[PDB]
């Protein structure tokens, strides 16, 4: 209940490319190592893991794991033999989406032109291995990174991407319409795929999208399988303050909500979806 | 349909030595009607010199040369509709004609074509040229479309002034009048490239910006010319290049017009079948060919009009049309 976090906290620690809705997928399954109050006790788990993550990921990563698995209950029921068939089918979902940046990767990467010139959004580590399948293909092109204050996020990729000898320029937080001509194409990482098809990614993604749309530039999206949450917002208010805060006056939201109209194509592990495509997904993952 | 605009395939009924018109103003109609001379500024030219030799032809004389040249412009408007810069042009002669006050008259009226000519066809040309020179920089691509005089004036002058660039030449049918800039461009040396309005969006997303000409400017900004520009702007709006056109201050038109269906010449449709399946078009009932000459692009598609005075937004036009008049 307590050492829960501290596994969390460990996945972290000695994984930082996992994905965090992976991590809260181990260190759940390892829980789940540990009838039906089960099923409670895993929610209690979401609960705690997502009350101190707070990542539209987290929340939505281990509930479809409490779904994924409570759908092989359907299937049958038993006191042990469910906890281990839970078991074997928890691993065959934790490793089906090891496999998901690289299935994104090849899929997206056919999608940037030789010589294009990219625009992305703070720090993704799907962006990043758009770009690393990109370069493994000898394809040639430049990386525009907003810094994504207030972490400082855009700084991080561009020092992990220059390692990969890309043209990448640390642009303004504040300069995304001014560079938007430099612009051949948008690639952001969705932090959560809400059901009408938009993207919660980080502060700013918005008005990404919203000068992308402004100049026809296409707005892609590399997310992943298990980013799908159930979620509909309206506007920005809609988007849960579970999800928006971390924690002269300051406001700091830390996500906002992309519509599903900004975005050209979202990229991920299920293949290539159009922006309606996904509420299709959502239903198949709910049933 | 079109029907208030009018179709046109007319020296038949004159006489060779001709006393209903002038003898220069049939040789200029005439060739107006087969398509010696095209384009609104080589046509406002040879209207101004074909009313210089009616004017030193006339002898007696304000209202008088007024109600003569009168039957002159309908014989005109019937062998090809005369576009703004021709109505410009008669309007300020008729100005020129009641302003001259109780032989002499007949210089003084003559010169004033050539101060006319000179420093709004001519020196405003020059002008032009000076400002978009400024909006040509190295490296970029240009896509200029059909035959301009101040168009290919324009790209040649920014080239021989040491611009680097490149030009795409977009054209359109039947009158495939590109190919008069396109061999013009390669006289100078300039790189070009030449395909059809329908390849203009695979074109669009390499071009920097659109260099247009202008037949008319109107009251509310609307840019009558050529009948592809308007689409090609559209075009070049949906993949977001700046559209520059590049007017005389003196073909701006008081008239005012929304759509493309007010004032738009027809071609005779018989240039429509290329080499044929259409040849026998007439005996078709229900087909009809309909080839426009102008069309109207919107001010909103239109982000700059080069001018003599200078560089306008192209919803300040009627600032211009007010300022001159
Ligand atoms: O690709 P990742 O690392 O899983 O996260 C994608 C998005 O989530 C963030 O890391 C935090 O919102 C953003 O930087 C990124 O756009």
């Amino acid at each position: 209940d307590k050492e829960l976090i501290e596994y969390f906290k460990s996945q972290m620690k000695e994984d930082p490319d996992m994905a965090s809705a992976v991590a809260a997928i181990r260190t759940l399954l390892e829980f789940l190592k540990r009838i039906q109050g089960l099923r409670a006790n895993l929610t209690s788990a979401i609960e705690t893991l997502c009350g101190v993550d707070s990542s539209v990921a987290v929340s939505s990563g281990g509930e479809l794991f409490l779904r994924f698995i409570s759908l092989a209950s359907l299937e049958y029921s038993d006191y042990s033999k469910c906890k281990k068939i839970m078991i074997e089918r928890g691993e065959l979902f934790l490793r089906r989406i090891s496999l998901s940046r690289n299935k994104i990767a090849d899929l997206c990467h056919t999608f940037i032109k030789d010589g294009a010139t990219i625009l992305t959004h703070a720090y993704s580590r799907v962006v990043l291995r758009v770009l690393e399948a990109a370069v493994a293909a000898k394809k040639r092109f430049s990386v525009y990174v907003t810094e994504s204050q207030p972490d400082l996020s855009g700084k991080k990729m561009a020092k992990a991407l220059c390692h990969l000898n890309v043209p990448v320029t640390v642009v303004l937080d504040a300069a995304v319409g001014y560079i938007m001509e430099k612009a051949d194409l948008v690639i952001v990482g969705a932090e959560g795929v809400v059901e009408n098809g938009g993207i919660i990614n980080k502060i700013g993604t918005n008005q990404m999208a919203v000068c992308a749309k402004a100049q026809n530039k296409p707005f892609y999206v590399v997310a992943e399988s298990f980013k799908f949450v159930r979620l509909f917002p309206l506007n920005q208010q809609d988007v849960p303050d579970k999800f928006k805060y971390k924690a002269l006056k300051e406001e700091h939201p830390w996500v906002d909500y992309t519509a599903p109209s900004l975005i050209t194509l979202l990229f991920t592990d299920l293949g290539v979806l159009t922006p309606s495509a996904v509420s299709d997904e959502l239903i198949k993952l709910y049933l | 349909l079109f029907s208030h605009l009018p179709q046109y395939s007319l020296t038949q009924f004159m006489s060779i030595p001709s006393s209903v018109i002038h003898p220069a103003m049939v040789r200029l109609g005439l060739q107006y009607s087969q398509g010696l001379v095209s384009g609104s500024n080589a046509r406002c030219i040879a209207l101004l010199r074909a009313l210089q030799q009616v004017i030193q032809d006339y002898t007696t004389l304000s209202r008088d040369l007024v109600n003569k040249l009168k039957p002159y412009m309908s014989f005109l408007t019937q062998c090809r509709p005369l576009s703004a810069s021709m109505h410009n042009a008669i309007k300020f002669l008729n100005k020129e004609i009641t302003s001259v006050g109780s032989e002499e008259a007949k210089s003084e009226l003559r010169a004033a074509i050539d101060r006319y000519v000179q420093e709004k066809i001519v020196l405003a040309a020059q002008a032009i040229s000076r400002f978009a020179y400024q909006k040509i920089s190295n490296g970029d691509v240009i896509l200029v479309y059909g035959c301009s005089s101040l168009v290919s004036r324009i790209l040649q002058e920014a080239w021989t002034e040491g611009r680097r660039f490149r030009v795409v030449v977009v054209d359109s049918r039947p009158w495939l009048e590109g190919r008069h800039t396109l061999r013009s461009l390669v006289h100078a040396g300039v790189p070009a490239s030449y395909l059809l309005i329908p390849a203009a969006s695979y074109v669009l997303p390499e071009v920097s910006k659109v260099l247009l000409g202008a037949h008319a400017l109107l009251a509310n900004g609307s840019v009558m010319s050529r009948v592809g520009t308007a689409q090609l702007a559209l075009v070049a709006r949906a993949h977001n290049v700046p559209v520059l056109v590049c007017c005389e201050t003196y073909k701006f038109c008081e008239r005012v017009q929304t759509d493309a269906f007010v004032s738009n010449e027809l071609d005779d449709p018989d240039d429509l079948q290329c080499k044929v399946a259409l040849a026998n078009w007439q005996n078709h009932a229900s087909l009809r060919l309909l080839n426009l000459v102008y069309d109207v692009t919107p001010p909103e598609l239109v982000d700059l009009v080069i001018t003599e005075l200078g560089m306008i937004p192209c919803s300040s036009v009627p600032v211009v049309l007010r300022v001159k008049s």
